[PDB]
């Protein structure tokens, strides 16, 4: 999944 | 004997992107989970860890080069050095006088037993110390201390990285940026650098060592739900 | 026109569990990350709501029967009915002068447009108020209120259950209870046990709505990352 | 999964 570090990475 | 006009930028660029990622007056730890002195302090802890990834997440995005990688190897990146990280920039809060972390007044200074209170034991704890203490000693500059981070993050041999040529040469130019720095502009430094890298090394063990302490963690439920989504997602093993 | 000795301990266990899940003091809302007034007050309400699920769980375990269910229908309960049994206890908390629920001083006086900084509007807020305000006109009895928390969890029309048989049996025991406790214990209360049915009606359309406000909020990751392993566990459909 | 909620039912 990852969907926070997705977002976080802009 | 002279910094290149390439170098200078990279010093530039991660010297702002700390200053943009880094509160030496800590005012936003009020808004953490209040400590409490059964895992006593591990929602505070927590939210410190998890406050801290999204400013490694922000130093990270500005080291130059990093974000030309496929956001896989950049969580892959991440992932793997989130805690080394975050005990490297720890340093600037460290005191040598008490020993401890003092980020504020009783509140926020944080000493050995209180880590205690979330799930590690004292003599776990023993290492993580004295790596403070030796990285203490060093009195790095601030350019060092940056340039440390971004090579840190970058290292190839991270579980999960896929183009590994690129980044080793991402981080060999960051290397290259750190043993001219040295050389040229730190007086009586002419063992430094390779005592910058013995600390990358003991970061190694000191992070395998927390990867067993949070699978205990992480495994409890009940100690778990103190947690914060931020925290698994990053120190979970489901990439 | 009395009590059985069965219909009084099923009343006695329910408020004892009640006082043992709910304090009327509100101190441990300083645990909580403190409320901020871009979705300011969503990290304490998330807070608030973890600690409330907490507070279910343990009343529901003490509800008599619950404890028999197998531990999926016992999930199953808990995840379609939380959010409703949080907005039923939530009442012994709102103040009918003020519109808010009072648990403290400025920090913990809950209002409307508390509520807006944590991804609700303020139209979709409207019948939450207004559930709380004919709620409060039913002037409950604690046995009364107790019981319908109680008759609400073990509603056998959840998605997920599978032994809604003798849900609906354990659901109706209840139900006669509060009928019998109405009619000999509540003077003037002729009406009370249809009104609180229709209370539970209303429940059904907030629990919807606020199912679709939570999709919104859990779906955009800057705002799921604000939440709580319990909550992201409770309101997620990873049945 | 509902580990969590697992662990809080006893
Ligand atoms: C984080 C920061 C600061 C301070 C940083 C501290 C002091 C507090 C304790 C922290 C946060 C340690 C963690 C905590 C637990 C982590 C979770 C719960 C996820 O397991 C322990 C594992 C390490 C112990 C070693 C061992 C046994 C070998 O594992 C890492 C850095 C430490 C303050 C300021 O300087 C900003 C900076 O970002
Ligand atoms: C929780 C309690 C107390 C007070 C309870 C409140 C007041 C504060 C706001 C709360 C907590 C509402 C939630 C909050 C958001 C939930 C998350 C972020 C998960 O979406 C809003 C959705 C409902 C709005 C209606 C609508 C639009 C139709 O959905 C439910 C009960 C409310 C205090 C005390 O009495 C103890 C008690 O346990």
């Amino acid at each position: 999944r990852h969907k926070i570090l997705h977002r976080l990475l802009q | 004997h002279m910094l290149s006009d390439e170098q200078m930028q990279i010093i530039n660029s991660l010297v702002e992107a700390h200053h943009k990622t880094y509160d030496d007056s800590y005012s936003d730890f009020v808004r953490f989970r209040p400590p409490v002195r059964r895992l006593s302090m591990l929602p505070h802890l927590a939210d410190l860890v998890s406050y801290s990834i999204q400013k490694v997440i922000g130093f990270a995005k500005m080291i130059p080069g990093f974000r030309d990688l496929t956001a896989e190897d950049q969580i892959a990146l991440l992932k793997s050095s989130a805690i080394e990280i975050i005990m490297l920039r720890s340093n600037q809060s460290f005191s040598l006088e008490d020993m401890s972390w003092s980020c504020g007044g009783p509140d926020f200074k944080y000493c050995i037993n209180d880590v205690t209170k979330a799930g590690h034991t004292l003599e776990l704890l023993e290492p993580l110390v004295k790596f403070q203490v030796g990285l203490k000693k060093l009195k790095l500059h601030e350019e060092e201390h940056v340039l440390l981070m971004a090579i840190c993050l970058l290292s190839p041999d991270r579980p999960g990285v896929q183009d590994h040529v690129r980044i080793e040469a991402l981080q060999d130019r960051l290397c290259d940026v750190l043993q001219a720095y040295i050389r040229i502009q730190h007086p009586g430094g002419r063992l430094l650098y390779a005592k910058m890298i013995q600390k990358l090394a003991d970061l190694r063990s000191l992070n395998e060592e927390h990867s067993k302490q949070y699978r205990s963690l992480s495994f409890q439920p009940e100690h778990s739900m103190q947690l914060t989504p931020l925290v698994l997602e990053v120190f979970g093993s489901e990439v």
